[PDB]
């Protein structure tokens, strides 16, 4: 019965090229050119213009009544995704100071709770243990909240800061409290923060990052406990919009970088903290020339290790300047290879480890610095951690690695249907001890699902690997339903990796793919580079489309039996393979999709958007301007059949704005030529992740599984059938 | 990791 709202059009022209008094980047269109945009009016930065929220409520109501009828399969698979988890939870603990810290989450409790004990105690024993910061009595009242990070001060850590953003919006506030003194109010707040946190070299200070207006990271400030934060001092400013503030601690603890990155270009700075509370003098590493990218691990105080794409090293390549003279780069490490793609580096003590990948798949490779003078040398070479399995992702857990002379490092392990496991590793013979493993109830086991690796072949003959995961008792004889994922953009490869979400597909019968398309790095960091991105950027969905092809041409799906799904910039991917080859999916979930791609990418008042002209290009531009029209998914909505779809957003997301998927769900219903559904989740209480409350986040969830269940007509799960 |  339900009718979705009809949007209203007002008049809107958006200028793309030069427009006097904007900073459009260095040669903007003049003349410029000028698009019709009806919709412009969806868009308002104060997320309270009554006609919009008027019209959002409207897509919020129709969204409840056209889902009403998969309540119960809704509730079922939240049931799962329950059982999937555990009510009482605790992290894989790590030593830092006196003690080994972890979080714990307690049932019917929806937020974390940061604990430690003393470290010759067991991490969990009531009687050892203490609470450093309870987020549920944090988020007392509200209706969100994001603890994003919770230090302690040295030297006691007694003296405890954290961040919170109570709306989504990734503006965070830095509040304090003496874990000694729990009823001590401290007075001071710091506001407007990325929600970082880095002390200085005692608990009198600390530094912070703040944003503009258009929420990019720009400024690196210290404050000083006891005073007003309008006393701060800002000891850096970056002031080009294309680069982005960063700043974080060496893991020796003596050393601050702080420094600036865009997509194309980075630029690190040093900080002694050695000097006392008053030093805020800056050492240049490399003046930034655009193009070069590098990270800097500080090995002590003398030697920079430096992880760089400088001079053709695509993939990486690691070498080792020093402290007086940090731009001599001639010492390298490991030089670039066409195979081994060098992705972070974390340096310690007396050993370093780089986390990268090799043939298609995560690898973690050590190497000891020299037992005689403690310096890492060129002739001792990466060694890689052995792994049996031909299917699977390892990460190096950096936040879990704090204490700078600890003699292994933390790696966690998975795959798509193997729980993830937390291993202490020595960088000497490799040898490992579980530190966690998790465990997911309501009957899972690991041994019900195979586990493949496929290829499918792009127009232009690349070999485009999938991933692919389905329950044992599937019958493989007959096509199936089956999900794709895809992300694609930035360099963030997808990995096989072990997630709940998929287990409510493959435990009724679906198969459940990841297409491992250009724009991710899973190949190599070129995979990315020159795969998709600029004027290459269209391979991303040709990519796609070739890889659900694939599944079809195998027989291994239909079109009838087929469901694809992305989020943020996989949401970009969901809009353009829409627009190209909906005649292959019965059913699409776009998540926090990026879809305006014309009137945001031109936009730099929009969050985002400076830093992505170096990613997609700026539209501003002749080079970019039809390129990147020839894709942007709102520009290619046209009247043919789309699937059913539905968009999961948020009022308060900073990275992809709510007005674009309300644009498109508006634009796609105005011209579609199919009598399918689109439905449009807005969640006005969350940004970009949905709800940190775990409950919530589930429910939310499982609303997006019970939709693609229901129009693959696979709701029933293969043990009750 | 300031993506979509
Ligand atoms: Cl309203
Ligand atoms: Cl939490
Ligand atoms: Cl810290
Ligand atoms: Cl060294
Ligand atoms: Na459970
Ligand atoms: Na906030």
């Amino acid at each position: 019965s339900a009718q979705p709202p009809i949007a209203a059009k007002k008049p809107h022209r958006v200028t793309l090229g030069y427009v006097e008094g904007e900073d459009r980047g260095p040669n903007p269109m003049n003349p410029p050119r000028y698009r019709e945009d009806p919709y412009f009016w969806m868009r308002d930065d104060d997320r309270k213009d009554p006609a919009v929220i008027e019209h959002l409520n409207k897509e919020k109501v129709y969204f409840q009544a056209r889902s009403a009828d998969i309540a119960q399969l809704r509730d079922d698979i939240y049931a799962e995704h329950i059982s999937h988890i555990n009510e009482d939870d605790m992290s894989a603990p790590y030593v830092y100071g006196k003690y080994r810290y972890y979080t714990r989450e307690v049932k019917g409790k929806p937020y974390k709770i940061y604990c430690r004990v003393f470290t010759d105690k067991e991490p969990g024993d009531v009687a050892a243990e203490e609470v450093i910061i309870d987020v549920n009595q944090v988020a007392e009242g509200k209706a969100f909240c994001d603890v994003m990070e919770v230090k302690p001060a040295p030297p006691e850590h007694d003296l405890v800061a954290f961040s919170v953003d109570m709306s989504g919006n990734e503006v965070y506030t830095i509040e304090f409290k003496r874990i000694s003194d729990p009823s001590q109010t401290i007075a001071d707040k710091v506001s407007g923060t990325n929600g970082e946190i880095v002390w200085g070299p005692d608990h009198t200070s600390l530094f912070y990052v703040t944003k503009d207006e258009t929420l990019r990271e720009n400024k690196v400030w210290r404050h000083v406990m006891g005073k007003l934060q309008s006393e701060d001092v800002c000891l850096y400013e970056e002031h080009n919009p294309l680069f982005s503030a960063f700043m974080y601690k060496a893991a020796d603890t003596n050393t601050l970088c702080i420094g600036s990155q865009s997509p194309e270009t980075a630029e690190v700075h040093l900080l002694d903290l050695r000097k006392g509370n008053a030093h805020n003098t800056l050492e240049i590493v490399r003046p930034r020339e655009k193009g070069v990218r590098y990270d800097v691990q500080m090995h002590g105080t003398s030697h920079l290790v430096i992880l760089t794409n400088e001079g053709g090293a695509v993939n990486h390549k690691l070498l080792i300047a020093p402290r007086g003279q940090p731009s001599d780069w001639s010492h390298v490490l490991v030089d670039h290879s066409e195979d081994v793609f060098m992705e972070s580096i974390a340096v310690r003590s007396n050993y370093l480890v780089v986390a990268g990948r090799r043939a298609g798949l995560t690898r973690i490779w050590t190497m000891m610095a020299d037992s005689q003078d403690g310096v890492f040398k060129a002739g001792t070479g990466l060694r890689e951690v052995v792994m049996e399995e031909p299917i699977f992702t390892v990460h190096l857990v950096e936040s879990q690695m704090l204490e700078y002379e600890e003699p292994t490092f933390r790696m966690e392990y998975s795959s798509l249907a193997t729980p993830n496991t937390w291993f202490d590793v020595s960088p000497q013979d490799h040898s490992r001890t579980a530190v966690k493993v998790r465990e997911v109830g309501g009957g899972f086991d690991a041994a019900n699902y195979k586990v493949e690796r496929r290829f499918a072949t792009a127009p232009d003959q690349t070999k485009i690997p999938l991933s692919v995961v389905y329950h044992k008792d599937l019958d493989m004889s007959q096509p199936q339903p089956c999900m794709l994922y895809g992300y694609g953009s930035y360099g963030l490869s997808m990995d096989p990796q072990f997630s709940i979400q998929h287990l409510p597909y493959c435990d009724r019968g679906m198969i459940f793919a990841i297409a491992h398309i250009r724009g991710g790095s899973e190949l190599g960091r070129a995979w990315y580079e020159i795969g998709a991105k600029y004027l290459t950027k269209r391979n991303t969905f040709s990519d796609f489309i070739a890889a659900a092809e694939f599944l079809v041409n195998a027989k291994l799906t239909t079109p009838s039996q087929l469901a694809c799904e992305g989020r943020s910039a996989g949401g970009l991917l969901m809009g353009a393979v829409l627009n190209m080859r909906p005649d292959l999916f019965k059913v699409a979930l776009a998540g926090v999709p990026f879809v305006d791609v014309m009137t945001t990418m031109c936009d730099p008042s929009i969050p985002l958007t400076t830093g992505e002209w170096e990613e997609w290009g700026n539209p501003n531009e002749y080079k970019y301007y039809d390129y990147m029209l020839s894709y942007s998914p709102m520009d290619n909505v046209r009247a043919q059949e789309y699937p059913n779809i539905m968009v999961q957003c948020g009022l308060h997301d900073p990275r992809v704005a709510y007005w674009e998927p309300a644009k498109w769900v508006s634009k796609l219903r105005e011209c579609k030529t199919d009598n399918n559904e689109i439905l449009l989740n807005i969640d006005m209480e969350s940004g970009h992740f949905s709800a940190k409350d775990r409950y919530k986040f589930w429910k939310e969830s499982a609303i997006q599984q019970a939709f693609v269940c229901k129009h693959l007509k696979s709701t029933v799960r293969l043990l009750v059938r | 990791f300031r993506v979509r």
